[PDB]
């Protein structure tokens, strides 16, 4: 489609944790492209940064709505 | 909606507020509001001190790390919130407080009792706190990036018993969970155990039979 | 409030927990500190009057404008000198409070929540509290846990104030 | 929440009837009377600190059981929290004078506001009497004929004083 | 929510007992009318939005009061809420009809009705009224012999009717 | 109601703001425009009976089947045509109350949110009242700030129902 | 319950939607399987009294130290079996419940929810009552539709086991 | 796409469920209905051409002023006459995708969904299309359960409309 | 979310063409295969337990890395997560079954798992060789010829065998 | 940035709204003040240096020890004098921002935001800039509109600080 994406190699992957990354303090970098089948849909590629503990519900999220993931990996 | 009752129920205000979204490529001003009006919902309009708040979440959020919802769940997860809100509560009140503050109604059935107070037991604050956030109906009404607000109107999949209950929770704009003449009580333990509900009495001010709750 | 008990038990409840081995050991941590931390706040106590106007003093001392100018928020007269020594007071037993607690709770609670707020409104130069604080910490004569635990508390009021 | 110009509209909605010629000369009465009020917003603005500052150091110096130890006005949280209040009853009045009516007052500022009192033991007589020193201070504020175009603003710091005693009157 | 079925579980383990034959040969009558019960629904559900705007007309030009200025259905948001609620109850009746128990009716829809509309101040008598012109149209619709396999709709329309009589009476 | 003065009030109240220069301007902007808007008001309300039925007339001329058919949502007899006119005299009487407020907000909370609803359900054309709105646009004789505040109205009202 | 009219209006409603065409075929399906789901029931209720029993002995037989184990959570006197063939009849009538309703919602609500622990808490093998329901499986004399709509409940119990 | 088959699956997907007796109820309801609803598809099929051709004609009598009138929402030319005729198509089309999948969950996602905005945007009045489905429904000469399938989502739509 | 009939139904509107009498035919063939589909969906799911169970212990069996300290199915929570997974990959296999379609398997499980299991570090082979273990075991059960009426199961055995496949080649 | 323009925009976007009548009047408001401000704006810009200068004397008379105590916080030496001075020039030019923009944002954006823990952690008095910022009040020299406006964020700035 003639498009680029974010690089995410080395360290640029990483993200700020705090005290909002869980139990295991691991972020977990979803990028979906999504579409308005609810909320209002802002963008037709979005990412979301979740916790571990909240990895298993929001991949349910994602799948609910019938959005696509095309990459995850840690942050 | 609610017209000509509005201002008598404290709901006029509301009526005027629109939805605080944080959009893509947000300014600094998108983030204060969101962090404003996060305050002021998910802690119940208590006075938040400067040395309450959750900078560290703040600066988060303001940088995009997090969203507005893992905002929220940082703010419901804090020491903060639990002071507020957990520590000195029957689990009945702690459940009444998390629907209102996290979904912004009141609980319509026994059932969400049952169901949050066997997670608390089992699974612990934090995670009784996920299932909130994580649900469904917080997906449908706001998503990653609206603040909780109150939903006073009818929408799909409401009971009527949740309108009345909901003015059991909220008692007026100038007024905090915390300031109410229940005080640390449960408001709905006994509505919920029987399913039953109480006639609407609106906040002091508007209404000159605000203060009349019943007896044991 | 912050103390070693309260927070072991916040703990386990946040959890839905029995109280374990960690939140025994917090308590044995208490039991080690307690006495030191009653002994302090006697000592404090008894040597509170000599430590809130001498602590008062030095504040007057380091800041002559406050007992020369006129104005609401000075010492000028007997009316601010009162409220000063008042503040220092305050300070001095909430202070005691946190050695019987065994924790920050009670200064967090009684005096440094919105304390930023009241120092703007009314116009109170927190520095004069830190010199009060500064004259407590090398006069208040303790040692030991006593003078370890008294001080904690003393800069934890300080860090706020700056 | 209604304006000046909204009240009288949904007064007339209700009654499914044109505003009348008197009801428009009066809305262009206001309309004449609109700097006045501009002014008189930005003066109790512009002295809003001092106002509130002043205000809770009289109704602590007259009322000193509200601070001394036990008092509700005593510890640095609660202090706060009641400069707050002063604050925000103020901050209400203005936006009830720069829209000409007091709804806003009744909607938001007084809305469960006593239920908040009674229910904390917030003395609300003791809140009634610092309004009042606010209420003192913000009409003369309003009234000092220096530095501005010189005219009569009796009617806007009337006005200005009935959403004050409405804030009085809905504490205690 | 419980249907006829399950309704009648309940009871029984509450006793600790089994079902008993009488019960079992009551439910299997229930089942020989299901196929009616399916038409019912679908009849109603068919002509949905004929039944609730037939029901507001008539409901409005008997009652005037209701959409003058002023009145609880005057305004397009009280209009629209109004018809909003009559397709509500409608929906709820027509469940209640699937299932063949009056709980999702009961507990979903009527319980705490009276409350809300006596706090909005909608006038709970009008709304039975207009709950009593869509009983009259939906219970006519029910029982149209035209274009279905003929028999004794009588239970079924007689059940229907009152659910709607449950939903006229919880308003009011 | 969105008016300048509601709306700047509420915007403040939510950021927890005093009154500042903003909002003293969209007063003076309001004060600007309000005698021009209560001019406006009286001129179609004296003007209000010739006006309905104009517009009326203008509808059924446009649409004659609204005239000539049969139907509870038509104007073929006199209970349609009060229907007709009733509803015209309130586009009218609600487009004066937004020149008196100055704001699209009486023809929000009174007309326009949930209009859609009703004209679907009592199978109403939004056209028809388009052109109602046209010929009182056309008619009103309004010239200079009325003119075009009472059009922007008009035009507001236009635009929602198409 | 879960049931399938339940379940139908239970998705409608959360979608504010009337029953369409997609409920009634719920409804149809729930009227094919009725007739066979009270037969069966009916079947299982007159023979309880031989299948409980039977099943009892089926899990003395399968773990004999049930009957021979000195325990509260044991079978070895008169008082442990009155306990096992109450629990294994309060399976089966359950499970007829379940054939009524045509869904799994009598044993979820009544039998299910909760039984992990029960099981713990009075040191329960679920595999006993694997064992009972197996037994049940083999001897209800079921055939066709209520064969499979039954071993679907009863197998359903001991997933929920297992 | 509602269906019984993709809501039974949804509804347990939502649970975390595996598909019970409840569910296999619902499949069964599909294969009750899905033969009549492939013959009603194929009748509606070979029938398409006469069934819009006369559905159009009928709104264009009900209705003439849409042959008479100038306008791009009007058919008072060949390109409107073909822009109507082609909706008709599509509502023909859409419906007897319902009926092979047994639910109106083709008529929500590609007609229903936005139709309201559609039909204000171009000024098409939803009486017009009313009309053609009740034509559809008075011609398509189904019977049995193939006619009360196909009625009903015809009334659907004809409810949406209205 | 699609089914076998909504599948079809999309690609025709996709072109906006009726379903031809072939396509209608196939549907036809499908329906009158829809009871051993049901029989399939209810054989797997009642051995569901016995089948995640076996396929786990045999995994182990012939993988004892996976279980050792260190391994990544070693400790409790990451066993009961293992476990987990293999159940919602049956799970969702059943529904794809019942539905005649893989969409729901694809967009609701396999959408991201295998970035998943990368970001995770878990051992996507291994967990192939798992959905395989539990494929072959799902066959012989739906396969089985004892208490069933007889008839040819090849076509739906070799459909549910695909849904497998696909299960295992998006992990690993 | 708070200014008339973009908070009339910013709650149209919120609302989903194009600009009405309400924003309009906003955007007049803006008109018949800018010019007022861009005059005070070149103004105070003309006598920036006379005004700070004369302003940090005012900060100096009135509170002699920042000029006679050591201490990095106050302006005993040209270090402190220079960093006094250019903070007092901060302030005005934000100032001049403020009256170019039409609000408080610049104010809010550039220095209030934070203000408070910069001077708690510098140990500078709120009451310094206070007076600074009386003293560009009294000498500003400005009138009417452009007093009034000018005076608005200087008081803004003291309340902010009070
Ligand atoms: C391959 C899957 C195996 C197989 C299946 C098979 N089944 C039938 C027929 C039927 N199966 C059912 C199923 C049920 N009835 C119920 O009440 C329920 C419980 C909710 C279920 C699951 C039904 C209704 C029938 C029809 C009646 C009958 O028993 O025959 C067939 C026959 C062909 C047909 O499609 O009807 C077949 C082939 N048979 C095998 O040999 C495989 C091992
Ligand atoms: C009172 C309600 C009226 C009435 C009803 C009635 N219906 C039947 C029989 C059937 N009705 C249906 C219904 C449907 N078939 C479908 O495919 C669908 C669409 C999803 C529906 C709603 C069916 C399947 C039957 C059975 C077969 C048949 O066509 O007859 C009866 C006959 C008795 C029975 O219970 O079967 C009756 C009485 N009849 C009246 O006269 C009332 C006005
Ligand atoms: C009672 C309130 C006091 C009083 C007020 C008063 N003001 C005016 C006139 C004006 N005041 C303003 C105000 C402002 N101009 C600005 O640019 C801003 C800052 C954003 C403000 C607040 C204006 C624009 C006018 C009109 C022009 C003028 O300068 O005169 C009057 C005169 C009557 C009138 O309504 O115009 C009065 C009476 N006067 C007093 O004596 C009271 C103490
Ligand atoms: C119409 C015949 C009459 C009428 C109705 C009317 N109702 C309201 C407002 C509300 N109606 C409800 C009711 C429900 N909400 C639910 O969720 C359900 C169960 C699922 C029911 C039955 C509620 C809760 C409200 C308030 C909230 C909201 O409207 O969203 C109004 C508007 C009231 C107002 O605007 O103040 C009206 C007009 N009024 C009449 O006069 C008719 C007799
Ligand atoms: C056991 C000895 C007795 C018994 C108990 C019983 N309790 C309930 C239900 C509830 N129990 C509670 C209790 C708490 N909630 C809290 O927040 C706290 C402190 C943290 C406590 C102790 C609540 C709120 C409920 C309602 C929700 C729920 O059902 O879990 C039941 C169930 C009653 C019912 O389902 O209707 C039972 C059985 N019952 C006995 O017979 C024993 C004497
Ligand atoms: C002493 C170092 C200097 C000083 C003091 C001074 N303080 C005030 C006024 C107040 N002081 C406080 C502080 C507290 N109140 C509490 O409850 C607690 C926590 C338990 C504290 C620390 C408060 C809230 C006030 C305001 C209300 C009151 O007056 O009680 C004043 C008077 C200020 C005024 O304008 O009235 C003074 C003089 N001033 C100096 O110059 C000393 C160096
Ligand atoms: C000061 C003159 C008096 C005083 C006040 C006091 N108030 C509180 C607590 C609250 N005040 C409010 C009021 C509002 N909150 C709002 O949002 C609005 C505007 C819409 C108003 C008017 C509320 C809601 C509270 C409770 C929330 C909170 O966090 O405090 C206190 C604190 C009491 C306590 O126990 O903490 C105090 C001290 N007290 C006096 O003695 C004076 C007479
Ligand atoms: C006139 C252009 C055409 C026309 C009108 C017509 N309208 C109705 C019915 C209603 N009109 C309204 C509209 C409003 N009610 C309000 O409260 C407001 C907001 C303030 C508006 C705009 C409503 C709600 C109705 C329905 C209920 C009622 O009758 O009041 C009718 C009758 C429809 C019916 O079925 O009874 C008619 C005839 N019809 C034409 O043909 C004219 C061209
Ligand atoms: C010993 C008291 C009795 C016994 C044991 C037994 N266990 C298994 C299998 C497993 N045991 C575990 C337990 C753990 N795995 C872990 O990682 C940890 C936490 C660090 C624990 C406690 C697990 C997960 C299994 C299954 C997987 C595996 O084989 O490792 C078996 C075999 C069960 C089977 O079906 O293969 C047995 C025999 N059995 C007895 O009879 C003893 C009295
Ligand atoms: C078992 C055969 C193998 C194995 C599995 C394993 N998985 C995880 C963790 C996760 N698995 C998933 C997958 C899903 N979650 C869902 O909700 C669904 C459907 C939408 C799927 C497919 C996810 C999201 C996680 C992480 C979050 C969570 O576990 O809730 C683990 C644990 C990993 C860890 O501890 O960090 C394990 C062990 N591991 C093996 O070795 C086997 C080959």
């Amino acid at each position: 489609r003639n498009t680029a994406s974010p690089v995410y190699a080395g360290s640029t992957a990483e993200s700020l944790r705090g005290t909002s990354a869980g139990s295991r303090n691991q972020m977990y970098r979803l990028q979906v492209i999504q579409g308005a089948a609810g909320t209002r849909v802002r963008r037709g590629k979005a990412e979301y940064l979740v916790s571990y503990d909240n990895l298993s519900a929001k991949l349910q999220q994602i799948n609910r709505q019938g959005d696509t993931v095309t990459m995850i990996s840690l942050a | 909606a609610i017209t000509t009752a509005a201002s008598r129920l404290g709901v006029a205000p509301y009526n005027e507020s629109r939805p605080v979204e944080l959009r893509p490529d947000f300014s600094l001003d998108d983030a204060k509001m969101v962090i404003r009006a996060v305050y002021r919902q998910v802690l119940g309009n208590d006075y938040i001190m400067d040395s309450e708040r959750l900078k560290g979440a703040e600066s988060l959020l303001t940088n995009g790390s997090i969203s507005v919802r893992e905002f929220v769940r940082t703010v419901a997860k804090s020491e903060l919130y639990k002071k507020k809100f957990l520590y000195n509560n029957f689990q009945t009140r702690v459940i009444e407080l998390n629907y209102k503050h996290l979904l912004g109604r009141a609980p319509f059935s026994e059932d969400e009792v049952i169901f949050h107070l066997d997670l608390y037991e089992n699974q612990g604050f934090d995670a009784d706190i996920d299932s909130y956030i994580d649900s469904v109906e917080y997906q449908e009404n706001f998503g990653e990036n609206i603040v909780p607000y109150y939903r006073f109107n009818n929408q799909v999949g409401d009971r009527t018993v949740g309108f009345t209950r909901m003015f059991r929770l909220y008692r007026g704009y100038a007024n905090s969970d915390r300031s109410q003449l229940e005080r640390s009580s449960s408001r709905l333990a006994t509505e919920l155990g029987q399913n039953t509900v109480s006639a609407i009495v609106g906040p002091s001010g508007s209404n000159a039979g605000w203060a009349y709750r019943p007896s044991r | 409030m912050k103390t070693p008990l309260t927070e072991a038990v916040s703990t386990a409840d946040s959890q839905g927990r029995f109280l374990s081995s960690t939140e025994l050991q917090i308590a044995f941590g208490r039991l080690r500190q307690a006495n030191a931390g009653l002994q302090a706040a006697k000592a404090l106590t008894d040597n509170a009057q000599s430590l809130v106007n001498g602590a008062a003093q030095a504040v007057y001392n380091k800041f002559p404008y406050t007992t020369q100018t006129q104005g609401n928020n000075f010492a000028a007269d007997q009316r601010g000198k009162d409220k000063c020594a008042r503040d220092i007071g305050y300070y001095l037993r909430i202070v005691t409070y946190c050695l019987v607690a065994g924790g920050t709770g009670p200064l967090d609670e009684y005096l440094i929540a919105g304390i930023d707020e009241i120092n703007r409104t009314f116009d109170l130069s927190p520095s004069w509290y830190v010199e009060a604080l500064k004259y407590i910490k090398a006069n208040h004569g303790l040692s030991g846990d006593a003078r370890d635990e008294a001080n904690s508390y003393l800069d934890y009021a300080i860090n706020a104030l700056s | 929440m209604f304006d000046v110009f909204t009240r009288v509209v949904s007064q007339a909605d209700a009654r499914g009837e044109y505003l009348s010629g008197s009801q428009l000369d009066a809305l262009s009465a206001t309309v004449a009377e609109g700097n006045k009020r501009i002014d008189s917003v930005n003066r109790i603005t512009g002295n809003a600190s001092a106002i509130v500052s002043n205000a809770a150091r009289a109704l602590f110096a007259e009322q000193p059981q509200l601070i001394q130890p036990g008092g509700n006005a005593y510890t640095s949280r609660r202090m706060a929290a009641c400069l707050r209040d002063m604050e925000i009853i103020l901050r209400y009045v203005t936006y009830a004078t720069f829209t000409g009516d007091a709804s806003v007052l009744e909607d938001r500022c007084l809305n469960g506001l006593r239920e908040t009192y009674v229910a904390l033991g917030v003395p609300g007589a003791s809140v009634a009497a610092g309004v009042q020193k606010m209420k003192e201070a913000a009409l003369d504020i309003v009234n000092d004929p220096n530095g501005i175009t010189r005219g009569d603003c009796s009617a806007i710091v009337a006005e200005i004083a009935g959403y004050f005693d409405r804030a009085a009157a809905a504490v205690a």
